[PDB]
């Protein structure tokens, strides 16, 4: 569950 | 158009900072929480044995 | 027959610690003098490891163990279809002793390479969302892997339900005996399931082994084994089983707490290094037979809990490897509405439409392509961006296609009808209806269209040309909500 | 003299040894047993004792159970009389088919051959999947990973490579399943009947393949020796024989986990991930003999199984360092349709120099990865935006990755029963032409669709024109064949007479059958 | 190879090799340190090397750290590293410089043993994947 | 709570009328034997909790 936290920094930081 | 677009999307970047913010705090939370977790992981297997 | 003893050291936490027992056998089982079995599992050079079979609070310091000489078993037949056992065999329904029955080992070696063949006849689950996207053929292990309360427990339960709708039309060699093993779980809600069985009528052909959570962990541990012996006496007389291990979570957390205890060396979240071996001996006993080993086939079903969606686990991550397929149901499809709320991008069936309906294996494809073209334009109309009413297409007919795959918990649709209900689907015949109501549109598609058509359509097993065109031209003679 | 068993916990057994105890890595014997158990001596306790792991099943081991030294390690048959058969750990035959022929059985022991006789030889392994010759392509000689999680396409991938690569090649070949499903084990035996590789009878001695099986209902101790009995197979044909061999390995993690399970057992402190201490030292010994030799040549192919589609954990991170070409499946490429799933940015070859394939396929190869890689860095703002405001040279970039993907993608020969399509064998030539028609703009007029799952560029141009077709065939349909056809659909009825009903018995049979079955035997 | 040792301890030698490599080469590189000529050591992996001395350690029944690596693993590669150096003139003025190699996973720099080396050196090249695939090449970040 | 109960079970069972049981923090229950646990020498299960939870 530390990759799905993770992969929301990837979504937030590109929007 | 431009013009309320232009405060539109300083409205979401604002809001995409703040999600930002809230994410990397739970990410360092999750973080600090993986390597207590690993550890004590590994001393309960050595104290086993020791 | 001399009998070896054993002098009790310690006894704590339900583990005893005897001293003598030499001849004693690794996974024996031992009887104390207070009337409490036991089972013998790691042999110390100084003492032996006792797991008990019961509450520990009757043995004490220098009590005396017996060895019984027998590996532990349980009764197998014939006789323990209806009755509702515990841990290891023993009838808990009180309807007296398992007549008709023999005892069989719970520790049986897998059936090899040269014993199995290939998984082609299907075994229908009554759910459409299961025999459309992701159907299960006999002697296939299929995970249903979910959330907390993602309803893994009905898809389970109508799969044995649909079984008896089943059995009384089939002839005698194809009819498929359930086996249900709850481990760990409430007695109150064991005693729902028999009293939904017994209304039903599939307590008929069901065994119940039950390990509640009151039960001692050896025998949550060990009832899996037990219900897959009891399961294989009609995998290996010719005969086909369906076993359904609720809560194999549970069983891996009641060998944790006899590992723990036994003093074994935790590994991750405090698991025992042979866990993954702990499911992969069990579940691999799932399979089809040759037709020299008689034919028989045993269908697992192993439930695994996650717990936020994180399939990631140690002991579900396990379980995927271990099995064919995975039936993975998401929480917030449960609550838009979508029941049962299977994920169809992350549910697989890795024997696939080998040992699937052949009715279906024409009419799902277009299903599940369909609905892989529904994902994805519906993460971007998420937002509210635009429409290309080709777009537009795709993500309307797949909203009827979601829409149709919704299920009542406790009905079982037959295969014929699951094929007419995916065919007025996908062949356009439930477009002109509204989105909502074709959870009640296709209750008229059942009714409406001919009694007498489903029947063409199970005995040949596919849409002939003699049939496609005359039940679309019978799919126009019906009338519809709204329309 | 003989030593005695004096503990048994779970697959680890320690035997007491009065004098001369066996080595490390030797096998153990124990009579008695209803079995045939095997032990092999992990380490020394130190008071006498050695610590096993055993090959099979410890439920029925007694303390004091006598154990014989066989003075010697796991021994199997290896040779031409193991081809077309199906062996065990311990080298029995599990094919149901007499004894192995056994000429010159081998210690399934050994240590890497040499660094002087190793070689620095590079050629490429025509596979004919084309996402494979193109970005990352194969080694002959060489390992090759193929990497995934759970449900990727590891085995539909590894089954696609032996009837293109092993069906028609000039050495043997050596199948090692490590610690998978008995299933698709004995899916992949019949499959070599019908195929000819395995023969069965006096025809024994023409085949081609020797399988080697310790799936998944096998203990720890005996998953952990598999890939040590398929190595010591192709290791004869390679030392000995001095030919080419091919080694396929479903699941090299699973010996890394099944070493896992009994490390804690055997006195080890676990690891970062729970893994042995001596994770990347058991694999390096495993792979460290998978080499190509001035003798002969060793081909490997090894499936990796990822945990939880991570290839951050240790099992898989380590066999990164160990191969050639590492084929990374990816999820993502799963659920979007395109099969075989292989990741295009992450799979990786040691074949991709210009120096070593050319330069004609080493920029195609470097302009594919270039034109998927805009396309993932411009797919963060079309899931956002909707590819209107990318000034048509990044729009462009984007419908030809969206065809470069689809091209990629492929039916493969034993995926029929699946994906319902006949299999595309592509020439390497073939690959090189078409990619380079899309890179360059000669196919843009196509549409992406009829990229997907075909053989060559050639066979675009057969689907797109048959496409359009499809579309301009559907305004036909639209006149007639509701009412009244000539009677080649009869009546409902007349098909509800044609169905001959079953016998249903309603008795079940069973207290009859169960009797039956007791006054047998 | 007329100006290059290679000390190799692969993968089938023992994690005591592993570990005692990357100071055997470095004290085949020191010599030319200290007579006044020009050194340059690389380590194809200091990772690798960590974790065969993890191996040992464990083995050994040392108490284990935070991903079970010894407490003086962080000595361990500090004391192999501060051994690159350039020295001063009364000392022949000769150098050696080191190019340790340190394997992320999935680019993160917070793992321990990438932490414990990015400490102890000066600089580091990073080299991202995301780049490699944009046809950037060295991938340096 | 296990006092809670056999006055509970009382009623139902001997006197055999319908209770309401209200138990305050069920929780703590567990949390007092995993004070305990790591006293009577048993080796700790996930998240420091007793093996038996
Ligand atoms: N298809 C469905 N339609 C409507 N209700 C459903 C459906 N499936 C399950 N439910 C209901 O949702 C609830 C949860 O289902 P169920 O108990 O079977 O889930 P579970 O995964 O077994 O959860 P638990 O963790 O409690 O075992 C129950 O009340 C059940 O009757
Ligand atoms: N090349 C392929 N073509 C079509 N379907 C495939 C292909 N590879 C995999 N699949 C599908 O995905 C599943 C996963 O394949 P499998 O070899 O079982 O993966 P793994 O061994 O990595 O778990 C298959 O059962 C099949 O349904
Ligand atoms: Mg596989």
């Amino acid at each position: 569950s530390n990759q799905a936290v993770k992969q929301r920094i990837r979504a937030i930081k590109n929007i | 158009e431009h013009a309320s677009r232009m405060s539109a999307m300083e409205n979401s970047t604002k809001s995409a900072g703040e999600m930002l913010g809230k994410l990397t705090l739970d990410y360092n939370r999750k973080r600090q929480a993986t390597i207590t977790t690993e550890l004590i992981e590994i001393i309960a297997g050595a104290s086993a044995l020791m | 027959p001399v009998i070896h003893l054993g002098r009790v050291l310690s006894v704590g936490d339900g583990i005893a610690r005897v001293y003598g027992l030499k001849s004693v056998q690794a996974g024996e089982l031992v009887c104390f003098d207070s009337g409490v079995k036991g089972m013998a599992l790691n042999l110390q050079a100084d003492h032996v490891g006792v797991v008990v079979f019961g509450n520990d609070s009757v043995i004490h310091q220098g009590d005396l163990v017996y060895r019984t000489g027998q590996i532990v078993n349980v009764p197998i037949g014939p006789g323990t279809l209806g009755r509702v056992t515990d841990g290891l065999g023993q009838p808990i329904d009180g309807k007296g002793p398992l007549t008709n029955v023999r005892s069989s080992l719970v520790e049986v070696k897998a059936p090899g390479i040269i014993a199995r063949q290939s998984v082609r006849e299907p075994l229908f689950t009554g759910v459409k969302a299961v025999d459309a996207l992701v159907p299960i053929g006999r002697g296939q292990r299929e995970l249903i892997i979910g959330d907390r309360q993602t309803g893994k427990t009905a898809v389970a339960i109508d799969a044995i339900i649909h079984q008896k709708n089943c059995n009384e039309q089939v002839p005698k060699a194809q009819r498929v005996y359930c086996v249900y093993v709850a481990v760990g779980q409430k007695r109150s809600t064991v005693a729902q399931l028999v009293k939904l069985f017994t209304q039903t009528g599939a307590m008929r052909y069901t065994i119940m082994v039950s390990a509640t959570a009151s039960d001692a962990a050896p025998l949550q541990f060990l009832a899996p084994y037990s219900g897959c012996a009891m399961a294989e006496y009609f995998r290996d007389t010719g005969k086909h089983g369906l076993i359904i291990y609720d809560d194999l979570s549970k069983q891996s957390v009641a060998y944790r707490q006899m590992s723990l205890l036994l003093r074994r060396p935790p590994g991750r979240e405090a698991f025992p290094g042979d866990v993954f071996y702990l499911h992969s001996r069990l579940l691999e006993r799932a399979a089809k037979l040759s037709k020299e080993l008689g034919g028989g086939s045993l269908t697992a079903f192993p439930v695994i809990e996650t717990q936020a969606g994180d399939v990631s686990a140690y002991i579900a991550t396990n379980v995927i490897s271990i099995t064919d397929g995975q039936i993975f149901l998401e929480t917030e499809l449960f609550y838009k509405g979508i029941r049962p709320a299977l994920n169809v991008g992350l549910s697989v069936s890795r024997v696939g439409s080998a040992a699937q309906f052949p009715g279906m294996k024409q009419v799902a494809g277009t299903l599940k392509l369909e609905l892989a073209q529904y994902r994805e334009v519906a993460a971007f109309a998420q937002f509210g961006s635009d429409l290309d009413a080709a777009t537009q297409y795709v993500l309307e007919r797949g909203a009827r296609l979601t829409e149709m795959l919704k299920q009542k918990q406790f009905a079982p649709i037959p295969i014929e009808r699951q094929t007419v209900a995916v065919y007025a689907a996908t062949k356009g015949f439930l477009d002109k209806v509204r989105v909502q109501d074709i959870v009640a549109a296709e209750e008229a598609v059942i009714s409406q269209v001919n009694p007498a058509v489903f029947k063409i359509l199970k005995a040949n097993g596919k849409i002939t040309p003699a049939l496609d065109a005359h039940l679309k031209a019978e799919l126009r003679k019906v009338k519809l909500p709204g329309a | 003299d003989a030593g005695y068993v004096s503990q048994v916990i779970g697959p680890v057994v320690d035997v007491r040894f009065d004098g001369e105890l066996p080595s490390i890595l030797s096998s153990l014997e124990v009579e008695g047993h209803s079995v045939r158990l095997v032990l092999e001596v992990a380490q020394h306790m130190g008071d006498n004792t050695v610590r096993c792991i055993a090959m099979d099943s410890t439920d029925g081991l007694v303390r004091g159970q006598k154990v014989v030294d066989t003075g010697s390690p796991i021994k199997v048959p290896v040779g031409r009389g193991t081809l077309g058969r199906i062996m065990n750990v311990i080298g029995e035959p599990v094919d149901e088919q007499g004894p192995i022929d056994a000429a010159d059985i081998w210690s399934i022991h050994r240590e890497a051959p040499e660094f002087t006789e190793q070689s620095t030889e590079q050629e490429i392994l025509v596979t004919g999947i084309k996402v494979v010759d193109l970005l990352a392509p194969y080694q002959r000689g060489g390992k090759i990973g193929l990497f995934g999680g759970a449900g990727v396409g590891k085995t539909v991938l590894i089954m696609e490579l032996i009837n293109n690569v092993a069906k028609a090649h000039g050495g043997f070949s050596v199948f090692a399943g490590v610690g998978e499903r008995t299933r698709e084990g004995n899916d992949l035996y019949r499959e070599m009947i019908e195929s000819g590789v395995i023969k069965l009878g006096a025809e024994r001695g023409n085949s081609k393949c020797t399988l080697v099986y310790g799936q998944m209902n096998e203990p720890p101790g005996a998953r952990a020796r598999v890939a040590l009995t398929g190595l010591t197979v192709a290791e004869y044909f390679r030392d000995i024989e001095g030919q080419d061999v091919l080694l396929f390995v479903d699941n090299i993690f699973r010996f890394t986990q099944a070493n896992s399970e009994v490390s804690a057992l055997l006195g080890r402190i676990p690891s970062a991930v729970g893994y042995q201490p001596t994770l990347a030292t058991d694999l390096g010994g495993l792979q460290e003999r998978i080499t190509t030799t001035t003798k002969g040549s060793i081909t490997s192919v090894q499936a990796v199984y990822v945990p939880a589609d991570d290839l951050t954990d240790p099992a898989p991170a380590t066999t990164f360092a160990h191969l050639d070409a590492t084929t990374v499946l990816s999820r993502s490429i799963a659920e979007l349709g395109i099969y075989p799933a292989v990741d295009p940015l992450d799979s990786t070859s040691r074949m991709l120099n210009p120096n070593v394939i050319g330069a004609e396929h080493y920029n195609v190869a470097r302009g594919v990865q270039k034109v998927l890689q805009d396309y993932k860095n411009l797919q963060d703002i079309i899931a956002i935006l909707g590819m209107d405001e990318l000034s048509e040279e990044d729009k462009l970039t984007v419908a030809r990755a969206r065809k470069i993907q689809r091209f990629l993608s492929q039916p493969f020969q034993v995926a029929e029963v699946f994906t319902g399509t006949p299999g595309k064998y592509v020439d390497l030539a073939d690959t090189i032409s078409g990619f380079q028609g899309v890179l360059t703009g000669k196919y843009d007029d196509l549409p992406e669709m009829a990229f997907y799952m075909v053989g060559d560029i050639k066979e675009v141009k057969e689907k797109a024109d048959k496409m359009a077709k499809d579309i301009a065939s559907r305004k036909e349909a639209d006149n007639k064949k509701v009412s009244e056809e000539l009677k080649d659909i009869p009546s409902l009825d007349k098909l509800v007479s044609e169905i001959k009903e079953v016998v249903i018995e309603e008795d079940d049979g069973l207290e009859e059958d169960f009797k039956a079955e007791a006054l047998s035997s």
